[PDB]
RNA sequence: GGACUGUCUAGUAACAACAUAGGUGACCGCAAAUCCGCAAGGACUCGUACGGUCACUGAAUCCUGCCCAGUGCAGGUAUCUG
RNA sequence: ACAUCUCAGUAUCGGGAGGAACAGAAAACGCAAUGUGAUGUCGUUAGUAACCGCGAGUGAACGCGAUACAGCCCAAACCGA
């Protein structure tokens, strides 16, 4: 049983008072009306703020965490067993709309991996050649200057 | 009030302390190009025109400081927070 | 070498200028004096009458019709109006003078369809423009493979709905991309927004 | 009290209210002044200053003083503003 | 409160076509490309960009997945009844 279907005979309905429910005042306005006199709390406050660049001039990076790709070395047998080696650019999903693919330093490397992509960090890089590994600049990484 | 035209205080810039000039903000020209001039243009028409049909405000009994203080040896300026005052006199 | 017509062409790119100054200034004395809507037997501009479809043939008609120069001829509001609805003097209307033009003549033959117009020119308060009607019933037209096509009742009454050529432009339909969202395929199915 | 005959709140006001002749000022020579229309056009007007428009006062009799600073209208205007 | 804004290019008014109307073969797009390739419409893009007493409110498109697909004729040049 509802709480809905308990109202008959309640005359209000749990409004209180049968003055209460009838038009906007009850709610102070219609919509937003308010929102900086008799109901500005919890309101983000009036303002410009910024500015955008247009969306054509926008670039979309394609990220992936270290950890990520070393959990799943050991699974990714359909990729290049070396001395590991992995082309970031195959792994990651929604690479095809993205202008690049970048490496990032999140988590532990237990092996050692020889990665191809076309940005990393210092922190990526680090961890990479901490476990005598190498790191692949691709030809579109060549836009470093 | 009176204020010397001249004296020693902290150069944000230097970063060390310096003689500084004081000097009354004059107000800069408009060039009439920004973005609100343009709106002014393209939302006025028949009748009423909303925000662009107000007039001036009005004045407050007695006005801050608006000054400008100027390094006399690396020449750039720096602002402060200014006080009212009924009337500022510079000394020399 | 230059067609004969290139001829009738460049001396109207310049109404104001050389012997077509002096013809202007002379025949819109003769035009002042005449109706709203004047069936003629020849096109004052050749070039630009065949450019648009003429042809020296029978169901093939030309007329000048003659509209006033300015702005909307409105009422002021008679009741409850706010001050943007006030407006009486700047008001313009949608629809361009040349547009007014051909549907004056369409009425005028009852029976025959709008197939273009150009401008003629004007004085300080009026503006010329001729339109050319066909007549969708005549044979001579009905055998024309350039101007059959007018003949198919979804062609009928034509002018009266924008499929003219000064209709579709003032329609904005001019460009296929960018500022024309609201216009194609059509003013009414955008609701109303330009 | 209103000069008089006259008009009015169909349905709580018939009056001292409105009208009136009479007095006064204003605008205009007619392609006018005043007014109607979005326009095409129209009333006054088959009229022309002894006219007709726009106002005030309100028969007759005796009269109708002073003020142009403010507001209004109108004319002029070196110079200022525009 | 209210004047821009909103209700809305809505109600209502004038004119007109059909069995469907309108649109339509780029002086296009501009995920800028070594790329797409007429038009409607449906899903999405997205309440995103953009508007706005920058208040309340208002509000696309390119692209994509689909449906269905189809491209052609003049004026002129050179001929001249
Ligand atoms: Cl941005
Ligand atoms: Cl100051
Ligand atoms: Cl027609
Ligand atoms: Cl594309
Ligand atoms: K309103
Ligand atoms: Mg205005
Ligand atoms: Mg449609
Ligand atoms: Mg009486
Ligand atoms: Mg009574
Ligand atoms: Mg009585
Ligand atoms: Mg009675
Ligand atoms: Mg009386
Ligand atoms: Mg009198
Ligand atoms: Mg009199
Ligand atoms: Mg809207
Ligand atoms: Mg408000
Ligand atoms: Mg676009
Ligand atoms: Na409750
Ligand atoms: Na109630
Ligand atoms: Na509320
Ligand atoms: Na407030
Ligand atoms: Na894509
Ligand atoms: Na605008
Ligand atoms: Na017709
Ligand atoms: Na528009
Ligand atoms: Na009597
Ligand atoms: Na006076
Ligand atoms: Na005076
Ligand atoms: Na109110
Ligand atoms: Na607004």
């Amino acid at each position: 049983t509802s709480k809905k279907k308990r109202q008959r005979g309640s005359r209000t309905h749990g409004g209180g008072s049968h003055k209460n429910r009838r038009g906007a005042g009850h709610r102070g306005g219609r919509g937003d009306a308010g929102r900086d006199k008799h109901e500005f709390h919890n309101h983000e406050p009036l303002g410009k703020s910024g500015f955008k660049r247009p969306q054509k001039v926008q670039e979309e990076a394609a990220t992936i965490d270290v950890r990520e790709i070393d959990e799943n070395v050991t699974l990714l047998a359909a990729d290049d067993v070396a001395e590991f080696r992995v082309d970031v650019r195959d792994v990651v999903e929604e690479a095809d709309d993205a202008d690049y693919v970048k490496v990032l330093g999140a988590g532990q490397v237990r092996h050692e991996l020889t990665l191809i992509a076309d940005d990393f960090s210092e922190g990526a890089r680090e961890k990479v050649e901490g476990a005598g590994g190498s790191v692949e600049l691709t030809d579109l990484g060549e836009e470093r200057q | 009030m009176q204020m010397p035209r001249r004296f020693n205080t902290y150069c944000p810039h230097c970063n060390e302390h310096q003689e500084h000039e004081v000097e009354k903000v004059r107000s800069g020209r408009q060039t009439g190009m920004k973005w609100i001039d343009r709106q002014r243009e393209r939302n006025s028409g028949i009748g009423n025109d909303g925000k662009f049909s107000k007039v001036p405000g009005g004045d407050k009994p007695t006005k801050k400081t608006d000054l400008k203080y100027r390094c006399g040896e690396c020449g750039k300026a720096h602002l402060r927070e200014g006080w009212r005052a009924g009337r500022l006199e510079f000394q020399e | 070498a230059r067609s004969a017509y290139s001829y009738i062409r460049d001396a109207w790119e310049n109404p104001g200028d050389g012997q077509l100054a002096e013809l202007q200034w002379q025949r819109q004395q003769e035009w002042r004096n005449e109706g709203a809507v004047e069936r003629i037997e020849r096109p004052t501009r050749l070039d630009k009458a065949r450019s648009q479809g003429y042809k020296a043939k029978q169901g093939v008609i030309v007329a000048r019709v003659s509209v006033r120069k300015g702005s909307a001829r409105k009422r002021r509001h008679k009741a409850g109006r706010r001050s943007k609805r006030q407006g009486v003097t700047r008001i313009t209307r949608r629809k361009d003078i040349q547009r007014v033009a051909e549907e004056r003549a369409s009425r005028t033959f009852p029976n025959l369809r709008v197939l273009n117009s150009y401008s003629v020119g004007q004085d300080g308060r009026q503006k010329w423009h001729e339109v050319i009607l066909i007549d969708p019933n005549h044979p001579a037209i009905q055998n024309d493979d350039d101007l059959s096509w007018i003949c198919a009742d979804d062609q009928a009454d034509r002018v009266f709905r924008g499929l003219t050529g000064a209709g579709r432009r003032n329609r904005g339909l001019s460009g296929k991309g960018k500022g024309s969202e609201k216009t194609r395929p059509s003013l009414r199915s955008n609701g109303g927004k330009a």
